[PDB]
């Protein structure tokens, strides 16, 4: 399965999705800079509308514990 | 790890498969539970950075946590570099170079270099510095993964 | 633990993983049963305070008991300090310091300090003092956990 | 789960509750003095009415074996 | 593998059955998963080419992958021969011969020859050259076997 | 469970009861003299009528192999 095919379900907790992401990211062998680009970009983009909304409110500069606690009720 | 030989010197010896497997099995069974930290600490006795990346890289599963830890290890490493600036002028022929955050993380250093620092007189405890970062990052995880 | 080497001196060696795991497995299987105390006693042969905190800290489960024990260890330690007052005047350069309850509990002492006391002549049995507190606290538990 | 969310059931033995308490207390990292405050306070407060009643009769100064044997029939 | 003896020399010692079986078990359980590569790397510490063919030849199952790897090992070996031409004139009596791709793959060399190259001064790291080919070929597999 | 609560069933072999007794006696920590007193006293007292009858016929001075072989058919 390709990294672009990794997406969050409509009922799937973000948490279970983030695990899937760094597992597939774990099978990507690209430069770190590209993998940083993938992190800030693709993760949020394939996140579900309800959490996506939430993550837009965190702004930039956000870290994984704060994202992970931010989308917990969703 | 770097262990003391019978002759009375500190030499490197490889870590054992049923030690490796015991590390695996702990993680399998007790996941993020606090008993993992003393357990880790015992199994990390006399361990190198290189052996510590081996242990972290050999994890399967819990990839959100593994990424949070990585990012904690780099933060703690960035902080090492900040707090300890590089030293004045060129490196002496008679001496060996001071470590950076990435040498502590094992990344920019080689094994023989990791053995130089630890075995040399005074010795520098680059294991114990990484160990605190691991334990600190373990607290972060434990606190988050509490439900 | 502190063991005798072939050369004929007392040196520290680390405790083994299948020893560790055997400690774990006993606790898993026989919980608060009395056979745990001789078992403990055998596996604590030549053990340090530091190794004894390692064994207690690596428990999972039975946290009410683990807290009761802790609190017994501190009571027994408070009692050590009471019964044995600190000694007259400054510490001699030629000598090493007398232990407190917290050095016996391993808390305020370092390993090299724990090896100084035990290996030195006369030796002081800080393991055996903690061991009685553990066994005493084990009786408390056993008596309570009888149904 | 937070330490404030730890409470005793209406049919749950105290014993099973006290185990839960020092497990969650085991995941709290606060100063010892604060953790002492939590011990004397929160434990009794979230204890069930029948045992709560019992524990009020032990008075202060009470230790865990005496609390644990005190609420055994409840 | 070639290990250091107590006397302070590098001598060959055989690999252990529960090491062998641990290699088998990894492959059984985690198939093409990435954790296989650090795992491999640890268990290949101080290993010969001969021991590396032993490990590859003792696989059961995943024969499409095993063939892809073989063919990668030969390609990487063909490339070794290309990049490093044979040297000028006859081989000196005082010296030992330079390796080819097939000596690195263990095929054309004998064990004593593999020990000559590694133990001699300067030493040549024919294990580490095969190791990269194995790791490179492991990337090929991992990337393909991603679904 | 307390040592006074250890008693022999109406169909329970003595043997299975004596095992229970020295297990519970094994969790008593009292002076040896008191534990000797418990041995000669409580064991017979909580023994069932059919075996109790048998044990009364052994008289005093009796040892465990002879008690254990004495109440075997019961």
């Amino acid at each position: 399965t390709s990294i672009l095919d990794i997406r969050q379900g409509p009922k799937e907790p973000f948490r279970d999705y983030v695990d899937r992401f760094y597992k597939t990211l774990r099978a990507e062998q690209a430069s770190q800079e590209v993998k940083n680009w993938m992190t800030e970009t693709l993760l949020v983009q394939n996140a579900n509308p309800d959490c996506k909304t939430i993550l837009k409110a965190l702004g930039p500069g956000a870290t994984l514990e704060e994202m992970m606690t931010a989308c917990q009720g969703v | 790890p770097i262990v003391q030989n019978l002759q009375g010197q500190m030499v490197h010896q490889a870590i054992s498969p049923r030690t490796l497997n015991a590390w695996v099995k702990v993680v399998e069974e007790k996941a993020f539970s606090p008993e993992v930290i003393p357990m880790f600490s015992a199994l990390s006795e006399g361990a190198t950075p290189q052996d510590l990346n081996t242990m972290l890289n050999t994890v399967g599963g819990h990839q959100a946590a593994m990424q949070m830890l990585k990012e904690t290890i780099n933060e703690e490493a960035a902080e090492w570099d900040r707090l300890h600036p590089v030293h004045a002028g060129p490196i002496a022929p008679g001496q060996m170079r001071e470590p950076r955050g990435s040498d502590i993380a094992g990344t920019t250093s080689t094994l023989q270099e990791q053995i130089g620092w630890m075995t040399h007189n005074p010795p520098i405890p680059v294991g114990e510095i990484y160990k605190r970062w691991i334990i600190l990052g373990l607290n972060k995880i434990v606190r988050m993964y509490s439900p």
